[PDB]
């Protein structure tokens, strides 16, 4: 981890498994590196651009293929920064 | 050239994490060398790809 | 089974028939271009009627899990994806990559005794009590690595060849 | 070969949910069918007739009424519910004595609703076989998990059912009656006090956009007969639907701090009803509305939506109702069904609820991992439900648990049927 | 019980649709 | 080059209990001569867990074993255990007969009736291998579980402070851990 | 690669033709007789009596929708069905044992080497180029709505109507009867249909136009005169409760339906709006359904119909379409995949 001399391994080209299905062979497949996300007069709510937005964004937001950063760090349960 | 506010200000916006499981420019460049030297490993998800080397805590404090 | 089953096939099929829709869209554009060379019409006879991938163990693979609202952003690396792959050469190369992973989520082990999958949460001791301690998700998926062969970093005799002299 | 695969035998799915009911076939993936959970009544003339169709019922008619079925998730008015079945079987021209019908209910049943409509479905329909599975464990099935903690946030009732090895604890669910029903009615009362009146659909015929707050001019087609009350109340149900559609959104507690400043911004939008009254919504109104579910800091009563406890000195809301229902459980399970919490409901749809019900739950429950399983596919959150009824009539080993009339009858009582073959 | 119409406006009636495609 | 015609049957006895023809119609593939193709698949994993039973009779075997256990109790607890495939938390959840009963009550009288009913049925005969070896393990204790429970209940119910310190110690540890190789080789060379 | 058959089965009568063509080659009643098959069956309605294989969208009997696919095949197209994929099309939420039989009756009897179903509205969408849009589409029997996104028809949002066109054939028959002018012939109920085809016009608005004729002789020498009937019955149609059906108009189905489908596709759905089917090209009926669901639409979106000229056998000329794509050739279900996977593989891949 801290010598930064050249290593055999690769990152993770593809992930794939192999699934009978009712209709035949399947390979399921994530995407190994997560997308940037979201890379797309009072106004109506129709015509509100950032409103669908939110929406398209909280729907896609828990049931994705690669899941959030989410560290698993004590900064959170102690109420203060990290960096503190 | 950003004023002496701006750079105390930038360190405290945290900072971009790179995932384990993304090319941090320590890889093989992909097969640039020989198919012949190439081996291609299939790696259930739960196990890891790479290990790094240690020995025990209780080991280091001992000694 | 089934379950993984039915989710990856209404993903297959939502990416399946917006695919079909955009080549529809393609057509009316850019005109009969890509349409079929089309072939002859083999008109039979009266008297006959008076008598009277695509192809080869298809594999398809199924789509990224985003569904419907994000898809017709069409997320693709630079174009199309492979929904059908019949050919089964792969190359040749990816052959044996495909025909020796082992299925995933099986209903009987091909008759091996009895056995019992359990939850992954009973193997471990641990009851799992930290968020540290939290045993694998246990998914049944395969990740693909290339690594450089350890006989490659041995050390081989040395090659070359000999100008107009310097041989022995 | 292996018997990977599963055999399907064409067996019917019915589902009874609160608010609408989702018919469909076995191994397909989607309902033919969604009624909504009401059947209209006429009674002009001196005969009677029955109007189920969604769309028939939302036409004016002289003397018509619509009369709800499903009031809390449990078989109500049954003499109307079975015509609605029948009427629902006809459309799906679905054919008798040679499909199996596997039919949901919710965790919450009276003994003697079960037996009416198991008697009626064997010895009145003929059908060959029946089963009963309970909601909770049926939308499991649907999202593949057979240990989760299922928690619904459906129109009437919250229901978060525990499930180990894929069937429910019967005696550890929690059901607060705080839902959309009581979104639907602290926003009726916001437009009480706000002064805007609501009209129906049919009655606009002319109308031209006005932005102000002031009345609008719509010009109205009066009809020769009387409406009655309850089928304009089902006419601003849509409404209501759409409202809340669009203008919801949630944030973490934090509208206190912004309150002032939203006001500055001007982020208000304009909801159009069909009377053309584009009423502004505040962006606080809007992010306490939503709020609402988690803490019903509403002290207005809520319009017959009173306080209520499990089961059903204050309310709890839904973050603190799942802190609970986790807290019942034995610690041997506990991190399992903390880590597969599967959010089911329609109303899950309001941007930002899930993300910050997940704040609350890590935040409030330390060191134990919670991760909230949610679906990105509407249909999915919609029937999630009927899938888990298709998937199980499509199982192989399934079969060896269906109610056959033979049965039933040798059997005779359904106290025993119940407790065994469910 | 006639063609009405045709409409194949070929942005690109190259032979190679990726002349304008890519 | 023609298809085998597939076609749909009646199917039956996927063994359900009770000997009722429910057919239920399933498609299947060729003509179905062999019809009365018994082993319905899907049969072979009508599995059943065997929980040796006791009657009135082997009680007096029994008679010896805030409890105030009796037959119907007993008898009550093997019926539960014998519907559901031994899932206790379902056990005491579809238990009824009165709810002073706690998990591991119910799991310590289970094991001890299981282990005097196997005792008393390899007293003639020694029993080994398989059989001897669960009469190995159900040598448990009650007590050690309560303790493990309100252990697992105690460390849960920890203040957010302490379980944050315990993370970031365990973070430390490995951080540290990591690099012991090159820490090692110069504490060596110093 | 090779030419992909397609045949369009509607109430009314069948379509079909060749992948490519921008017309049908044959059209036929689709009606048998059985004491033949085709109106020349139809001319002796002595011996045999006239039936409908079809009937709203449902096969009433296979024992002459498979006479019906002879004669479609070998009399009146006269391909080889052995070597030549087929095409067929299907109405919506259409149960699925009759798609397992129609499957396994092709594949079996045919020899089909590929067939594909599909939903014919969404193959009406797939004309007039647009992929999005909702498809009020209205046969002979039944009139559909399916509001489609990329193709994929919403499953929850179809909404289906009784109103159709031999129900307001009848209507037509009916008030010609009261007018003084009694047709008992089915002859003479096709001679009233054409009547309506070539006169009849949507008003503008019912009331208006009530409040302010036209004459057509008869075949067999007599003018009949008819002066409210032009404007009467593509009202019905708006209103059925002159049919007496308890089914709603167009325009509060149409605004049901848009409704309830997703909010963030509302926005597009109003503005791609296609209409199709025989039934619905009535003159007039465009600028009335645009404004009568203006006035129920929200003020913020634009409503805008897209009456195509095509409409009579517009989903067949986007079925031949979808058939003459490359890219379609891949969904074709293989004889293999039948002979593998059973008749049930028809759910899996259409
Ligand atoms: N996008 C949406 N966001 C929020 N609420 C919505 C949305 N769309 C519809 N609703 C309304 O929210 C409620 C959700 O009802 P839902 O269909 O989930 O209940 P159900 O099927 O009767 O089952 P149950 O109430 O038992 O969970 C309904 O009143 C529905 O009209
Ligand atoms: N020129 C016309 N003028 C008026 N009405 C017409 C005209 N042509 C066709 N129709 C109507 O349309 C019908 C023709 O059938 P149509 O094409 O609408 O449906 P289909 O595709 O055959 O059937 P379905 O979609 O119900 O299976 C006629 O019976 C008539 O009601
Ligand atoms: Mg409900
Ligand atoms: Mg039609």
């Amino acid at each position: 981890v801290a010598s930064n001399n050249k290593l055999d391994v690769t990152a993770p080209i593809c992930k794939v498994r192999k699934r009978m299905g009712r209709r035949g062979l399947w390979i399921d497949r994530k995407m190994t590196v997560d997308e940037p996300l979201d890379e797309f007069q009072g106004m109506n709510v129709y015509d509100s651009v950032d409103d669908a937005n939110s929406r398209l964004r909280s729907r896609f937001s828990f049931d994705r293929d690669v899941p959030l950063f989410n560290p698993v760090d004590p900064s959170e349960l102690n109420q203060i920064s990290s960096q503190t | 050239a950003p004023t002496l506010s701006s750079l105390i200000r930038k360190y405290a916006q945290d900072e971009v994490p790179i995932r384990p499981d993304d090319p941090t420019d320590r890889d093989l460049n992909f097969e640039l060398l020989d198919r012949n030297k190439t081996i291609i490993q299939a790696l259930p998800e739960i196990y890891p790809h790479k290990i790094a080397d240690s020995a025990s805590l209780t080991e280091l404090y001992y000694l | 089974w089934l379950s993984v089953d039915i989710m990856e096939e209404r993903k297959f099929k939502a990416a399946s028939c917006v695919q079909l829709a955009q080549a529809v869209s393609d057509y009316w554009t850019y005109g009969k271009i890509v349409c079929i060379q089309r072939k002859p019409l083999i008109f039979l006879t009266d008297e006959e009627i008076k008598e009277r991938n695509p192809k080869d163990e298809i594999i398809p693979p199924a789509l990224p899990t985003y569904s419907m609202g994000d898809y017709k952003r069409l997320n693709q690396n630079a174009e199309p994806f492979k929904l059908h792959i019949g050919l089964d050469d792969f190359k040749k190369e990816d052959l044996v990559l495909v025909e020796k992973l082992p299925l995933s989520f099986i209903f009987d082990d091909n008759l091996s005794d009895s056995k019992k999958k359990l939850s992954e949460y009973e193997k471990a001791p641990i009851a799992a009590i930290s968020t540290l301690l939290a045993p694998p998700e246990d998914d049944e998926w395969y990740k693909i690595v290339i690594r450089r062969d350890p006989a490659s970093e041995l050390s081989a005799s040395l090659d070359y060849q000999k100008g107009l002299f310097g041989a022995s | 070969p292996q018997v990977y695969g599963a055999d399907e035998i064409n067996a019917v799915v019915l589902d009874a949910s609160s608010y609408r009911t989702k018919i469909g076939y076995g191994s397909l993936d989607c309902p033919i069918l969604n009624l909504p959970s009401y059947y209209g009544h006429q009674t002009k003339d001196g005969s009677e007739k029955f109007i189920f169709e969604e769309n028939s019922m939302l036409i004016p008619r002289p003397d018509y009424e619509i009369k709800k079925i499903m009031k809390d998730g449990i078989i109500d008015d049954f003499e109307g519910a079975v015509k609605q079945y029948n009427y629902m079987f006809d459309v799906l021209k679905l054919k008798p004595s040679e499909q199996p019908i596997l039919v949901i209910e919710s965790t919450q049943n009276e003994y003697e609703k079960k037996t009416a409509l198991l008697k009626q479905l064997l010895k009145e329909n003929k059908f060959v076989a029946t089963f009963l599975i309970k909601n909770p464990t049926c939308v499991s099935f649907a999202h593949g998990r057979p240990n989760c903690l299922v928690v619904d946030l459906g129109h009437d009732l919250v229901t978060i059912t525990p499930i180990l090895d894929g069937i429910s604890l019967r005696k550890q669910v929690l059901g607060t009656h705080y839902a959309g029903a009581f979104l639907s009615q602290q926003l009726r009362q916001l437009l009480n006090h706000k002064g805007v009146e609501v009209v129906p659909v049919y009655k606009v015929k002319s109308k031209v956009p006005t932005y102000f707050p002031d009345e609008a001019k719509f010009e109205e087609r009066k009809y020769d007969f009387d409406i009655s009350e309850s089928f304009e109340n089902f006419h601003k149900l849509r409404i209501l639907r759409e409202m809340k559609e669009t203008l919801l959104q949630a944030l973490p507690d934090s509208e206190t701090e912004k309150l002032k400043e939203q006001e500055t911004e001007e982020d208000t939008r304009y909801f159009e009803f069909p009377n053309g009254l584009n009423v502004p919504f505040t962006k606080y109104e809007r992010v306490r509305l939503a709020n609402s579910l988690f803490n019903p800091s509403e002290p207005y009563t809520g319009e017959s939506g009173p306080n209520i406890v499990v089961e059903g000195d204050k309310p709890r809301g839904l973050t603190s109702l799942v802190n609970q229902a986790l807290n019942h459980l034995d610690v041997d399970l506990k991190p399992q069904l903390a880590n597969n919490i599967i959010l089911t409901g329609a109303t899950s749809l309001i941007p930002g609820v899930a993300e910050r019900l997940n704040q609350e739950l890590t935040a409030m429950n330390p060191g134990l991992k919670v991760r909230i399983h949610s679906s990105a596919n509407v249909i999915e959150r919609t029937c999630s439900a009927w899938i888990g009824g298709s998937i199980l009539s499509s199982l192989g080993t399934f079969h060896q648990l269906w109610v056959s009339e033979n049965e039933y009858d040798e059997v005779g009582a359904k106290k025993l049927i119940m407790d065994r073959f469910r | 019980a006639m063609d009405q119409e045709q409409n194949q406006p070929f942005e690109e009636n190259a032979t190679i649709d990726v002349a304008k495609l890519l | 080059n023609k298809p085998t015609p597939w076609s749909y049957v009646e199917f039956s006895n996927d063994a359900r209990e009770s000997k009722d023809g429910l057919k239920l119609h399933h498609w299947i593939k060729g003509s179905s001569e062999l019809a009365k193709n018994s082993p319905y698949l899907f049969e072979k994993y009508n599995q059943k867990i065997q929980i040796p039973s006791f009657t009135k009779e082997e009680y007096d075997e029994f008679l010896k074993d805030e409890a105030s256990w009796d037959y119907d109790e007993t008898v009550h607890l093997f019926q539960l255990c014998e519907k559901w495939d031994l899932r206790w938390p379902i056990i005491v959840d579809r238990y009824e007969y009165d709810e002073r009963s706690m998990e591991e009550l119910k799991e310590r009288f289970y094991k001890v009736s299981e282990r005097i009913l196997r005792h008393k049925y390899r007293n003639v005969t020694m029993d080994d291998k398989t059989s001897l070896l669960v009469q190995t393990l159900s040598s448990f204790d009650k007590r050690r579980e309560t303790e493990r429970k309100q252990y697992l209940r105690r460390l849960l119910s920890r203040s957010p402070t302490e379980i944050a310190e315990e993370e970031s110690l365990v973070i430390e540890a490995r951080k540290f851990e990591l690099a012991a190789k090159k820490m090692l080789t110069e504490r060596a060379s110093l | 690669d090779v030419a992909a058959l397609v045949i369009d089965n509607g109430s009314g009568m069948c379509k079909a033709g060749y992948a490519g063509d921008d017309a049908p080659h044959t059209v036929f009643p689709s009606v048998v007789g059985r004491p033949f098959v085709g109106d020349e069956a139809q001319s002796k309605r002595g011996i045999l009596t006239l039936r409908y294989p079809i009937e709203h969208g449902i096969v009433t009997n296979w024992d002459d929708m498979e006479k019906i696919w002879h004669h479609t095949f070998y009399n009146e197209l006269r391909l080889a069905p052995e070597e030549h994929p087929v095409l067929l099309t299907e109405a919506p939420m259409n149960p699925k044992s009759n798609r397992e039989k129609m499957t396994q009756i092709m594949f079996e009897t045919f020899n089909v080497p590929a067939f594909y179903v599909s939903i014919q509205a969404v193959l009406s969408l797939y004309a007039s180029g647009r992929t999005t849009g909702i498809v009020l589409d209205s046969g002979d029997g039944v009139t559909h709505v399916v509001p489609i996104y990329a193709g994929f028809s919403l499953p929850h949002a179809i909404l289906r109507i009784d109103l159709a066109g031999r129900d307001l054939t009848d209507y037509l028959m009916k008030i010609l009867s009261e007018r003084g002018y009694t047709f008992s012939t089915s002859a003479e109920r096709e001679i009233v249909r054409d009547i309506k085809e070539k006169l009849c016009y949507v008003a503008l608005d019912f009331d208006q136009e009530l409040q302010t004729e036209k004459s057509y002789e008869l075949p067999d020498g007599q003018v009949i005169t008819i002066g409210n009937e032009r404007f009467r019955a593509p009202e019905a149609l708006f209103h059925p409760s002159v049919l007496g059906l308890e089914a709603s108009g167009i325009d509060q189905t149409t605004y049901n339906s848009i409704m309830k489908c997703d909010v963030d596709v509302r926005k597009e759905l109003y503005s791609n709006i296609v209409m199709s089917g025989g039934t619905t090209m009535f003159p007039g009926i465009a600028e009335r359904m645009q404004k009568e669901l203006t006035a129920l639409a929200p003020s913020s979106m634009k409503v805008k119909i897209s009456a195509p000229p095509e409409r009579k056998y517009s989903v067949w000329i986007g079925g031949s379409i979808l058939a003459s794509l490359g890219t379609f050739q891949q969904m074709w279900i293989s004889k293999q995949e039948y002979d593998e996977s059973g008749p049930s593989i028809v759910h899996l891949k259409c």
